[PDB]
């Protein structure tokens, strides 16, 4: 769980030191972001249907191919919808706590560590969370820092999955 | 002789971990970034915290330190010279058995904890028979430990934290500290109190 | 580690939710004190020495016996080791302190403390007597109201007490 | 002279090669050779094609109407000599070429970097290049009828830090001095900086560990400061050169050069090492006593 | 490393003076000019995936010899230090961006690159190619109008081109 | 050279990971500390005679025997005082570089590593120069940010000599 | 340098003895392949510029990524220095060929030819390409059953495969 | 701990080969130096007392101000002399021991390590214990390899003092 806080300690911690004013300025940039980062989370909170439901679309629009062919990794049927939807809604909303947290780290560790033999073992095509999350920057409606800090995170997972 | 075959047991460092860096990521302190002083005693102490837990100035090595400020010898040569250092045969040698100073040599130098008390006992008997620093050059020279760390990174403990959990293992200066109960009673301790 | 907004997160990602309304205005809560937990932490490192110093010397006070020979604080190297101790107990209550959680402290310091003190002989109700007088000293400073804006800092305080004895039990 | 290291360096190609003479009433093919030298020598060894042969300095040579010595000067102050020498290089590389095209050798210290530096900034180029030329060097090595060769060999006003740094400018027969590693890069202007010496590592054909080149900076000292004590009991400590590192992959492997100073009983234990990471041995040197 | 205060700090000190007021004034217009480093460096990291793949492809468009068998980006393996190279080579010049100084990249990242790829066999020449065409579509993200805050970037704008400059000549 | 901004790339550098929004916020802390720092460097600079004078002064007064036992590690000559003032005026010109720099990196740099070699092999107190350091704390006359990032400074020299 | 000849003079100095009888006649089996060695040296060279402009045209027609703009091969200057290459190297193998020995080849056309490649950014594969095709062409016209003696010259043959074998693996 | 036969085993351990003719002559050192170090830590403990208190009372001599500012690392009350008596008689003691001993050993287990951390922690200057260990010099009335022998150790603490 990489946010500022827990890396002003870690730094600290792997020197020997107690917490200089380094650290307190570390934790004075997290003030200055938490709260454009907690109504960054309720937006999307509130929000979060319409976006899974939005970015589920997109992703079907753009890969017809999924809704048509049969296979465990399509969604053909109501299972592989669902399994598509869930999926879409895991990412919003550990995207939601990474901005409540304040770093990358809720992505780091619930979703981005080993997505890559996730996607690879279920055959699952990472393009289709790329323009998944692609629809959740187009439509989060947001503004200013809570815009800029959760673009970050959305761009975050668009980068570990291309 | 040969040392003898141990069974190796199920461990984190064994088994592949798909890590992200994070706040638990063990901060890779390497002399290959060209290190400025400040950055060099930042490097120091942790090998300094690797091998000794803590260093008194009593314990410090300043021309140890000197010779890896001039690049005359690696990280791991710096670390060589910790354990054949006075500080580290007196504390983790001399009050310890033979079997628990291979740990506190498998811990800080492979950054593992040890398999079973099998390897303890394997690897006891190489001080008595290759010498004190023939024990330091075969864990340094190992594929485990030239596979992690090579020869500019200082050692760590590895794979302390799996992500996710509050805790993880204990670390190593607490899990073993530089004596046990048998040079605890040689000394009188514990004391009673009031 | 876990940090006072990750913890939630952690607990949150626990049962696959988001955050609510109450857990968000309860995080805001939390940034609106931020500014009092920082001087906090930089009041307690700022007098780190004293607070370390004044501790040992009043612990070697009430308990003599710690510093006459045979002792486990008597001879330099023990004594110095016994500093050394007490400072770092300090340093990770103050690393709780500044994330506002307690799972550094305990998982790089606490977690098998007790263990580590009975191995060694060092006996752990004197190390926690010795943390308990740190605490009164690192509550003193923190509530002087001598060169820093005035308000109520009670919250962070019973947080830092709440560390402070943890650390006092986790050794004992 | 150099017998055992010849071929191993790239001085065997000129151990048999005689210096070019143009004798007086010289004939055709006399003249031509000439040519074929200064071009192959002052230019090192790059490709002269057509269009950049000197039409005029070739007929006036043939003609009797310059020396070998004017001839050399006229190609070493061609437009031709400075778009492959001048225009592109650092002034200390410029010196540096200069020394190994017009005298065969490299330079000796910082004081000859300070005068031809001097030199070419208050009268130019065509003066520096003169002043190689008319030097007495150049004269008791050349004088007027001889192409200038390479001078691997010792002589009577040498110093052996020369005879080192020969094969940091000279990296082989099939090479062009436009074509070697360190490109646009001043050779020796740490060295002559610091009057300090590098082993020396011989061209790409012999010489499995070529390719080593010491970076900017965090590089192993020379000499073992502090003997054996870092290393335990030890009996002498060697300075090894190693090149290609890549096995382990970045981030395990940072610089695929690294220098290395080990002792005598690790030996063994550091030629299998640099074997697994697939590193090539550049030089072994006594680091220690 | 350095950063752009640190680097006035130590010439200070070397030199064994306090800062002049001209100095001082200097480090804050770089305070000013630091939010827009922010969003550059965001812009950069934010587009990093699709940066390297596309001056990649770019620069095997353009340098087929690359990519043709016995090439030296043909291979899977040398086809992803490849890549990877690249993310590298960003990711440091982010660095300098951030920290408003070259040391880190010069340091950790430059350091022997040049000496490195000749020992491997990698082309520097193609290797500054592939620098030059991510320095164009890094430049032209940073630029870039859209759903950002009015303003002159030009000075980010030519400091991370010479980051890049940096990075182009020391690998050739 | 500690300092938010080659902390946080270090730390992001060990991690081999480009900088995130925690680096972000962690520029976004330096950039609100940084202008106070740097008023707090300048508004030191411009007293920093008087408060080395008078830092020297309650040194004096506080240990008298500095000013009349002979010895090479006293002021009790003009060659000791004017050292002594050397001394007072390399810890204020430093803790200027601190506050300038935003983090301890000069301190430990430029006066911390070694300074107890220092002040045992040629026996002089670190007593002294706490006493003189906190001198200049109660004379700097700085307020909010400025007073606060200083004393931290100033503060972590004492606990370094204490 | 060396021939066959002088090959074993230095061996048996080294040494520091008198060449052996099969030495003497081993060299003895050389003198009378002379006829043969000559045959070849002088085949090869007669059609030198054929098998250069051959093995070039070959080689561009299956690597054209060698002469499209920005390829190595591309303008005259670099055309002409490959082809010159492609001749010196055939030349260094008649040379290897007439004194049966390749020390001719090791000591002056690969000595620093990979320095050069790695250098120039030439590639070493196509010039191992290229250098295959003149060792086909080349042992194709050696044993050319037409106007010559009959024999065989299967040793030969394989020499000068040997040689052309050491060119093209001192550059890949 | 540094002692001839215990550096003479330790060192014969530590390549794991049997004692040789090496270590049979620093056993001879230690059996001719014995004697005289045995006599004088008798002594010493002797006038053990006088010593302590003579060189408690020099260091009061030479610095004054111990006795008279107000402090806990100071003798101005018994407390602090009580303190003060108790370290010299620790120093002393130490001595005696490491001339049984016949090396630096007990002082470098049982005083010098981790003595830095304890005079700068409680304010103790090292200059202090330094004149201490001179009075002892000059006051212990010993002679040939006696004299020798103390003198060395006290020289020892002196060296790792100052
Ligand atoms: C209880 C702990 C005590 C207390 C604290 C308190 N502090 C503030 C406000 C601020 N404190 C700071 C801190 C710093 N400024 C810096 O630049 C640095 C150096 C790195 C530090 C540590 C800041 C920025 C503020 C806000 C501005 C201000 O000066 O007011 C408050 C006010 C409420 C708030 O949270 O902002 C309080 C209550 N006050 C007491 O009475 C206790 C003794
Ligand atoms: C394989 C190489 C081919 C081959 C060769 C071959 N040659 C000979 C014999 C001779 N060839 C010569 C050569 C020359 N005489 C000249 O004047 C010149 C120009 C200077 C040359 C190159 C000579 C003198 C001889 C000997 C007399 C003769 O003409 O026969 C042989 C026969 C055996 C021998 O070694 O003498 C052979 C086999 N023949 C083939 O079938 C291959 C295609
Ligand atoms: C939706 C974009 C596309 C799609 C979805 C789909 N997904 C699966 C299966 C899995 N999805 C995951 C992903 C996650 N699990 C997690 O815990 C998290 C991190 C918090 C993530 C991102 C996993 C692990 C699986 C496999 C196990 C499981 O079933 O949960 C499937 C089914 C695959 C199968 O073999 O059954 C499908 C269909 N399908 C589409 O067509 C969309 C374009
Ligand atoms: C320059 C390349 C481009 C540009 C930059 C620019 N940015 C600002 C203002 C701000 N940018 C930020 C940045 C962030 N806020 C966040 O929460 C995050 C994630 C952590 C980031 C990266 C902030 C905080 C500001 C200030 C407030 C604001 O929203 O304006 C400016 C304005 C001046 C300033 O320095 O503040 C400018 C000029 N604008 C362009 O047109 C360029 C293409
Ligand atoms: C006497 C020369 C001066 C002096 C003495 C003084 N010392 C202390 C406190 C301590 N002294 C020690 C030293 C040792 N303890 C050991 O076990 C050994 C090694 C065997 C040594 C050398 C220690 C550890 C302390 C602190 C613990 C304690 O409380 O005793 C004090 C008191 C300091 C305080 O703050 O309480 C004093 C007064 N004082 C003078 O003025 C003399 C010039
Ligand atoms: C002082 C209040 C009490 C005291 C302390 C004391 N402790 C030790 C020795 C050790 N303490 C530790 C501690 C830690 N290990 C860790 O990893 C952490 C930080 C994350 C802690 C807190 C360790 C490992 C040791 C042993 C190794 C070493 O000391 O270097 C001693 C010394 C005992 C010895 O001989 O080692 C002492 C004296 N003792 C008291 O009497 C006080 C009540
Ligand atoms: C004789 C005691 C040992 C020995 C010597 C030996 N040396 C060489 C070759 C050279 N010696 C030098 C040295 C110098 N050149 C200088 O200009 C200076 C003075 C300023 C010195 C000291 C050089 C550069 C060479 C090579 C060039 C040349 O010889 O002209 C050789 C020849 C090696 C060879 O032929 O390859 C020898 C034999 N050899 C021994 O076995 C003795 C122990
Ligand atoms: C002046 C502002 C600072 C300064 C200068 C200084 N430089 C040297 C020495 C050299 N400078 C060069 C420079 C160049 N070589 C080139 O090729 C080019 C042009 C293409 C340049 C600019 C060289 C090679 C040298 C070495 C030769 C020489 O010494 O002249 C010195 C002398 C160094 C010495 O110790 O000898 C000096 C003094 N020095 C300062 O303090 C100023 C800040
Ligand atoms: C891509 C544009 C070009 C290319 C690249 C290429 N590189 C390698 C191998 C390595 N590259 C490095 C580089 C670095 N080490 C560092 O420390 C840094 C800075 C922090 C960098 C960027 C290293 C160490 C290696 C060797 C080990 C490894 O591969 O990880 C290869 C592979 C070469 C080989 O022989 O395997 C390649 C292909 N190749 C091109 O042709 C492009 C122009
Ligand atoms: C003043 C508070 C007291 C005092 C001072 C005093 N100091 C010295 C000698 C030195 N002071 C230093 C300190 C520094 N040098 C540095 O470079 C820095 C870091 C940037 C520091 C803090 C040093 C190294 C020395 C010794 C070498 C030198 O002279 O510079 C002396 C003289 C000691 C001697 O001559 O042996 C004195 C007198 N004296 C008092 O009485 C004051 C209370
Ligand atoms: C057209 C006027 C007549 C013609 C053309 C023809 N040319 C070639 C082959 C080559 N042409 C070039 C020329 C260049 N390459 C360059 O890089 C540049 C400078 C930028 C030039 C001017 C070269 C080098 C070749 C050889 C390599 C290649 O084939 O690309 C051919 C083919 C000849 C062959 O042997 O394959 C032909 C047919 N021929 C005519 O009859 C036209 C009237
Ligand atoms: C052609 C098949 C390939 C090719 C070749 C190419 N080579 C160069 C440049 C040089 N080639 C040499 C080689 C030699 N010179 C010698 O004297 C010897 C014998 C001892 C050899 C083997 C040298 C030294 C050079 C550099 C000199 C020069 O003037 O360039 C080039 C030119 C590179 C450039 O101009 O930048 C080229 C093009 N290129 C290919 O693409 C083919 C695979």
């Amino acid at each position: 769980m990489k946010t500022p806080l827990t890396e002003a300690v870690s730094t600290a911690d792997s020197q020997g030191r107690f917490l200089s004013s380094t650290e307190l300025q570390i934790a004075f940039g997290r003030l200055r972001q938490a709260n454009a980062g907690l109504q960054a989370a309720k937006a999307l909170t509130d929000n979060a249907q319409s976006l899974v439901n939005g970015a589920a679309q997109a992703v079907y629009n753009k890969f017809p191919y999924t809704t048509q062919t049969q296979g465990n990794n399509f969604a053909a049927d109501q299972r592989g919808k669902d399994k598509c939807a869930r999926d879409i809604g895991y990412y919003l909303r550990i995207v939601t706590y990474c901005l409540v947290a304040g770093g990358t780290g809720p992505l780091d560790e619930y979703l981005i560590a080993g997505i890559d033999e996730i996607n690879r073992t279920f055959d699952l095509s990472p393009s289709w969370y790329v323009e998944a999350l692609k629809y959740i920057k187009a439509n989060h409606g947001l503004s200013g820092d809570a815009r800029d800090e959760a673009n970050s995170y959305l761009d975050y997972a668009i980068n570990a999955l291309s | 002789l040969p040392l003898l075959n141990y069974a190796p047991k199920s461990q984190n460092v064994r088994v592949e971990g798909y890590e992200i860096g994070s706040e638990e990521k063990p901060v890779v302190f390497t002399t290959e970034n060209i290190l400025s002083s400040s950055d060099m005693d930042n490097l120091i102490e942790a090998a300094y915290r690797q091998i000794f837990f803590h260093a008194f100035k009593w314990d410090r090595e300043k021309v140890l330190e000197s010779q890896l400020r001039n690049g005359q010898i690696t990280v791991r040569d710096f670390v060589r010279g910790l354990l054949l250092s006075n500080t580290f045969r007196n504390s983790f040698y001399e009050k310890n058995s033979n079997y628990r100073f291979v740990e506190h040599c498998v811990q800080k130098i492979l950054g593992r904890d040890v398999y079973s008390e099998r390897e303890k006992i394997a690897w006891s008997i190489v001080v008595a028979t290759k010498g004190y620093q023939g024990l330091i050059d075969d864990l340094l020279n190992s594929d485990e430990y030239l596979n992690n760390f090579g020869y500019d990174t200082v050692p760590y403990q590895r794979r302390r934290n799996l992500p996710g959990r509050e805790a993880g293992e204990l670390p190593f200066n607490i899990k073993s500290p530089r004596y046990d109960a048998y040079h605890r009673r040689q000394l009188g301790f514990p004391q009673i109190v009031w | 580690m876990f940090d006072v907004f990750t913890r939630v997160v952690s607990q949150a990602d626990a049962r696959g939710e988001y955050l609510s309304g109450s857990q968000l205005d309860a995080l805001s809560a939390t940034v609106a004190e931020g500014n009092k937990r920082i001087d906090s932490v930089n009041r307690i490192t700022g007098n780190a020495s004293a607070i370390v110093s004044n501790a040992a010397r009043a612990l070697f006070a009430e308990q003599p016996q710690l510093i006459q020979p045979g002792g486990n604080a008597y001879t330099s190297r023990r004594m110095a080791a016994c500093l050394r101790d007490m400072e770092i107990i300090l340093r990770y209550v103050t690393y709780a302190t500044f994330t506002g959680d307690a799972s550094v402290l305990e998982d790089r310091c606490l977690n098998g403390l007790r263990e580590t003190y009975v191995a060694l002989g060092v006996p752990g109700a004197s190390v926690a007597a010795g943390v308990q007088k740190m605490k009164e000293a690192a509550l003193d400073i923190v509530n002087d109201p001598n060169g820093i804006t005035r308000g109520d800092c009670s919250a962070i305080v019973a947080e830092i007490a709440g560390y402070f004895d943890r650390a006092a039990a986790a050794v004992a | 002279a150099i017998t055992t290291a010849a071929s191993r360096l790239g001085v065997a190609p000129y151990n048999e090669s005689r210096p070019v003479e143009l004798r007086p009433d010289f004939s055709l093919d006399d003249a031509k050779m000439v040519i074929r030298a200064v071009y192959r020598q002052v230019l090192g060894n790059d490709y002269i094609m057509d269009s950049e042969r000197l039409k005029g300095a070739e007929s006036l040579l043939t003609n009797g109407s310059i020396s070998v010595r004017e001839f050399v000067r006229t190609v070493a102050k061609s437009e031709l000599y400075k778009k492959k020498f001048l225009y592109n290089n650092f002034q200390t590389r410029v010196i540096e070429l200069n020394y190994k095209h017009l005298l065969g050798r490299a330079p000796f210290s910082e004081d000859e970097v300070i005068f031809h530096l001097d030199l070419y900034e208050n009268q130019g180029f065509d003066a520096d290049i003169d002043s190689y030329i008319d030097s007495v060097e150049y004269q008791e090595n050349f004088g007027e009828n001889i192409v200038p060769y390479y001078r691997f060999n010792n002589q009577v006003g040498d110093r052996t830090v020369g005879f080192t740094r020969m094969f940091r400018l000279y990296r082989g027969y099939a090479n062009s001095d436009r074509s070697q590693l360190e490109r646009s890069s001043s050779r020796l202007a740490t060295e002559l900086g610091q009057n300090t010496v590098s082993a020396i590592v011989g061209p790409s054909g012999s010489n499995a560990g070529w390719a080593y080149r010491p970076s900017r900076a965090g590089n192993t000292p020379a000499k073992a400061l502090g003997g054996t004590v870092p290393f335990g009991q030890a009996s002498k400590l060697f300075r090894v050169e190693i090149t290609a590192i890549s096995a382990p992959g970045y981030p395990k492997v940072r610089r695929s050069n690294k220098a290395v100073i080990v002792p005598f009983e690790q030996l063994n234990q550091t030629l299998q090492q640099i074997n697994r990471l697939g590193g090539k041995v550049a030089s072994i040197t006594p680091a220690s006593l």
